[PDB]
């Protein structure tokens, strides 16, 4: 209890003592990541159906 | 006096946190993403139904080859499937009927599972005698196994209803590190790409970011009004999403240390069971207790599509590493592969 | 199809739990059962080498207990203290205690050779049989075999079809008595039928039900001198007792043919009758109707006491009403408000032995039919014992006919033993009487309905069926047990050999948390399947396949009992509003599946309700 309320305060001190970036910068870095990897994502950028296991691919290992 | 003087300090600290967070909130992700094209209508269809489980499915996890996956079920079994052909690679009947979760090791040599037995149980998939057998029962949790994930063949993280998470050395069978801090049942964990950190979501309605190597909570995320049932890292490891009983998912950025977006809809009243991003991060797929899985534009918050196939809860989902396929597990007893 | 088929070994899954719930899987409860003993000795004599000599010695001590005379026992006394005994005392962990040995040598060394001489060994043999050995027995298939037999026992449902009726042998009150043979075993038996309509017509429903209950209290212990019951059952229109078989007619009819008997002859009838009474009194039953017509004769001329309809349990309450036949009732019986115990029978016996010698009851002068006179003489008149009677006989008859219970032979604290040690019986070895070894004096030779059965009347007989366990086990023991045991051993090895060809499906019940498994049939279209019950679900399969379907404990709103047609079933009410109905192959099996299912769904619904990922939510 008095142990476990000093444990909280010590932990909160850890959480306060980080430093942070603007949400504007954060959002931009995510948006930039998606655009960099848009062509690699088959759910956005479909690949040819003969290379898709679940469409038309016949040969496998 | 001391319980007062510390609880008075607890708020002034909690304030500093709200205020520092507010200091960063100079714009919103939806403002930043406002100018980019929508993804348009994402219409995926069922390309496989996996049959074999005789009851509810609770959990599923793709192998890193994007081909096999494990499923954990109320029928007391794990099933390892070849999603390309529909064949069962293995059917593993368990010692305890009450499994809730299952994991496939990155190597492919091992799977893990457990539940109300309170024991994460490791199965060796390629023995010297060509059989499937238990290589290890990891005891130590005093509550149910809710979720687990391998780092490598000899290390696994577990989340429990005892409110702790833990990292194990499989060979010695001991908790290397315990992650205490949650004040309610932990329900999911997800590992960051580099296995340096991980996040957990609990029934205290918070998510916590842990340092695996050190064994401590670095950041704590709130906003949700109800249990967090599921969690997931965005592919670059700077953010994660959560699924809650409050009918919302949320995006949380590590370095801003706050919520960036909510994904919800007045017409969606029920809770989210599972979550995962597409490979690029652009789509957030979430499974619901209304039998569907919704596909969200993670950057714009729009709803892009729906996977509507199951006849009961979607209870788990995964996207493959090659990003070709989505798997959904359901209380209807079938898995389905979509794309 | 008329013979016994035992259920398959898988019945053990359900029978062990059934027996365990009743604390009947103990060395004491099984060893003391006949079929339990035969199976346990088989295990010990043939499959556990370290227990053989114990059982061998046990069985040698039993032969000794049964030896008739002191000269024989002196022989075996030493004969025994030689062969096995030297193996036993030189075998480690097997020495008998010195306490036990000393005790035995102290008698033996003083030439004292009672039947119980070797008893201290019995106790220690039992001490060493009841631990490891017994636990190994339980693990063994000989216990599987006990469960198989036990299940047959507890599922006996008799009908006239199960008996081959041969001939009439006595028009009685509410119906007739037949001589018959049980088809199962071939055991010879009497069938007593009582017509349900006649019972209703003469208001004779209490008499039949009292006969049922009394036979029940008296039919244990394997009494040679009482007509006992093995089974009780009933058809829509009949009540049936299956009793010991007595072809020889009653003593009243034989007295009629033979005239009066001498002392030597009356003595023999008396001895046997007395032991019969000893049997009842010790089980706290008072017969109340002793007279020659209730004494039957077997084919050799040995006798048994017969109609138990009028007898009475006196363990808790003592009776007081006038009940019996009028020349034969005790003063205390005739007196209206006066209570009584076994006292009644010993006086009855006086009157009956008097009748055998003289032709009439002592309180019935010159063929009188005033039952009020006869009763009065009983209460007031000194019995005029004739001159020709021996002093010994007078002693006995004055004893038995003593109007005061506190003065009467057999009523002074030691019961039958007081009568037995009368000087009339001076010549008899009463062990020999018990073993039926004295020669009988007489060898028998060669020879309306306008009334309705209502719903209410049948409710008086719902708890009428009965099976006296030790009777059935002895019946089976002495007929078909050995040959059906070997015969099903034959089948089991073949079924195992046929499953070997298949590449046996390693039992699906092992390695998991299966609670119980067995056959039941679902739904006419009764589909017999094999079921496995798990803490959170119930699966079933047909043959040659793993289970492809189930019911979860979450769905099961309740497990209740219900009658479909006339066979009984389990009704599960299921979440969506669906019936699921199960039928079991035996009463035992119905009782466990009902219980275990109930327990499993009550536990499962408690657990799930506190797991946030398994429980149902606001939809
Ligand atoms: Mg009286």
């Amino acid at each position: 209890s008095i142990a476990q309320a000093r444990k909280l305060v010590e932990q909160l001190k850890m959480e306060a003592n980080i430093d942070r970036i603007k949400v504007s910068k954060a959002a931009a870095d995510l948006m930039a990541y998606c655009e960099a990897h848009a062509k690699e994502d088959p759910l956005l950028t479909p690949v040819p159906a003969s290379e898709n296991p679940f469409r038309e691919k016949k040969f496998f290992c | 006096s001391e319980l007062d003087q510390l609880r008075q300090e607890a708020e002034q600290l909690k304030n500093q946190i709200r205020d520092a967070r507010k200091a960063c909130a100079d714009a919103t992700l939806s403002q930043i993403t406002n100018n980019i094209d929508p993804v348009g209508r994402i219409q995926m269809r069922t390309r496989r139904t996996l049959r074999g489980h005789l009851a509810k499915i609770y959990a599923m996890h793709w192998g890193t080859d994007s081909r096999l996956l494990v499923s954990a079920s109320q029928d007391g079994k794990l099933i390892i499937w070849d999603s390309y052909t529909t064949n069962k690679v293995h059917a593993i009947p368990l010692r305890s009927s009450w499994v809730m979760t299952c994991a496939y090791a990155p190597s492919g040599n091992y799977v893990a599972c457990g539940g109300l037995d309170n024991i994460c149980s490791i199965y060796n998939l390629k023995t010297r005698e060509g059989n499937v057998r238990v290589s290890r029962e990891l005891a130590g949790h005093t509550g149910y196994l809710s979720c687990c994930r391998f780092l490598d063949d000899n290390q696994i993280v577990t989340s429990s209803g005892d409110t702790t998470c833990a990292l194990w050395d499989i060979e010695t069978g001991q908790q290397t590190t315990t992650f205490t801090g949650h004040t309610g049942d932990v329900m999911s964990l997800s590992l960051a790409p580099d296995t340096r950190l991980f996040v957990s979501g609990a029934c205290d309605a918070s998510a916590k970011l842990w340092d695996v190597r050190e064994g401590m909570c670095r950041q704590t995320f709130t906003g949700h009004e109800s249990d967090i049932n599921a969690i997931c890292f965005f592919p670059n490891g700077n953010a994660f999403a959560t699924g809650s009983d409050d009918a919302t998912c949320r995006l949380f950025d590590l370095r801003a240390d706050q919520e960036l977006m909510t994904y919800s809809h007045d017409n969606i009243i029920c809770g989210i069971t599972s979550v995962s991003f597409s490979k690029s991060g652009r789509l957030l797929l979430a499974g619901y207790d209304d039998f569907n899985c919704n596909v969200w534009d993670a950057l714009k918050a729009d709803r892009a599509g729906v996977l509507a196939g199951h006849d009961n809860r979607v209870s788990c989902l995964g996207v493959t590493d090659d990003g070709m396929a989505v798997a959904t597990g359901s209380w209807d007893s079938f898995l389905k592969i979509w794309n | 199809s008329k013979k016994i088929l035992l259920p398959e070994p898988s019945i053990r899954s359900v029978m062990q739990k059934y027996l365990e719930d009743r604390g009947e899987v103990t060395f004491e409860k099984i060893f003391s059962q006949k079929l339990g003993y035969l199976l346990f000795r088989d295990f010990c004599l043939n499959h556990l080498e370290e227990a053989r000599p114990l059982v061998e010695f046990y069985e040698e001590i039993k032969k000794y207990e049964k030896l008739e005379t002191e000269e024989e026992r002196v022989a075996r006394s030493r004969e025994i203290f030689d062969s096995y005994i030297m193996k036993e005392l030189l075998a480690c962990s097997h020495p008998f205690s010195k306490s036990a040995t000393e005790h035995v040598q102290g008698h033996l060394g003083k030439k004292q050779v009672p039947p119980d001489l070797f008893q201290p060994y019995i106790e220690e043999i039992c001490q060493n049989l009841r631990g490891d050995v017994f636990q190994k027995f339980i693990e063994s298939d000989k216990f599987t075999r006990f469960c198989q037999w036990k299940n047959v026992e507890l599922n006996i449902h008799l009908t006239m079809n199960d008996f081959s009726v041969h001939r009439i042998i006595g028009r009685g009150g509410f119906g007739e008595v037949y001589g018959c043979r049980k088809a199962d075993t071939g055991k010879m038996y009497a069938m007593k039928c009582l017509d349900k309509k006649r019972i209703k017509m003469k208001q004779g429903e209490t008499l039949a039900l009292n006969e049922r209950i009394m036979l029940s209290l008296v039919s244990t212990g394997d009494c040679p001198f009482i007509v006992c019951m093995s089974y009780a059952f009933h058809t829509p229109d009949k009540l049936s007792f299956i009793l010991d078989l007595m072809n020889g007619g009653d003593l009243h009819y034989h007295l009629s043919q033979h005239g009066v008997f001498s002392e030597a002859d009356m003595r023999f009838y008396a001895a046997e009758i007395i032991l019969g009474l000893e049997h009842m009194h010790n089980r706290f039953v008072v017969y109340r109707d002793l007279k020659p017509a209730n004494i039957l004769l077997d084919e050799h001329g040995h006798v048994r006491i017969s109609d138990l309809g009028l007898a009475c349990d006196f363990s808790k309450k003592k009776p007081h009403a006038s009940v019996g036949t009028h020349g034969y009732m005790a003063p205390e019986v005739l007196q209206k408000g006066v209570a009584y115990d076994s006292s009644a029978d010993w006086f009855s016996l006086g009157c009956m032995l008097f009748k055998l010698l003289r032709g009439h009851s002592p309180f019935r002068q010159h063929k009188t039919k005033d039952k009020h006179e006869i009763d009065r003489m009983t209460l007031t008149m000194a019995v005029e014992l004739p001159d020709s009677f021996s002093p010994e006989l007078r002693s006995l008859l004055e004893g038995l006919l003593q109007r005061d219970v506190n003065r009467r032979l057999g009523c002074l604290g030691r019961g039958a033993q007081e009568v037995k040690e009368s000087p009339f019986f001076r010549s008899l070895d009463w062990q020999m009487v018990f073993l039926q070894k004295y020669p009988p004096p007489l060898i028998p030779p060669r020879g309306t309905k306008g009334i309705k059965l209502l719903d209410s009347d049948q409710e008086l007989y719902r708890n009428f069926p009965l099976t006296i366990s030790e009777r059935w086990q002895q019946e089976v023991a002495e007929t078909v047990f050995d040959t059906i045991n070997a015969e099903t051993d034959r089948l089991e090895a073949r079924k195992k050999a046929k499953n070997k060809q298949l590449g046996h499906e390693e039992d699906y019940a092992l390695g998991k948390d299966c609670i119980m498994h067995g056959y039941m049939s679902k739904m006419t279209q009764w589909q017999r399947r094999y079921f496995y019950l798990f803490p959170n679900r119930l699966e079933w399969r047909g043959e040659g396949e793993a289970p492809q379907s189930l019911l979860t404990m979450e769905e099961i709103q309740s497990v209740e009992e219900t009658q479909i047609k006339e066979r009984k079933c389990l009704l599960l009410k299921i979440r969506g509003g669906k019936q699921f109905i199960l039928q079991c192959d035996s009463d035992p099996e119905l009782v466990q599946w009902k219980k275990e299912l109930r327990d499993a769904y009550r536990e499962a619904q408690q657990l799930v309700q506190r797991v946030p990922k398994m429980k149902n939510k606001p939809r």
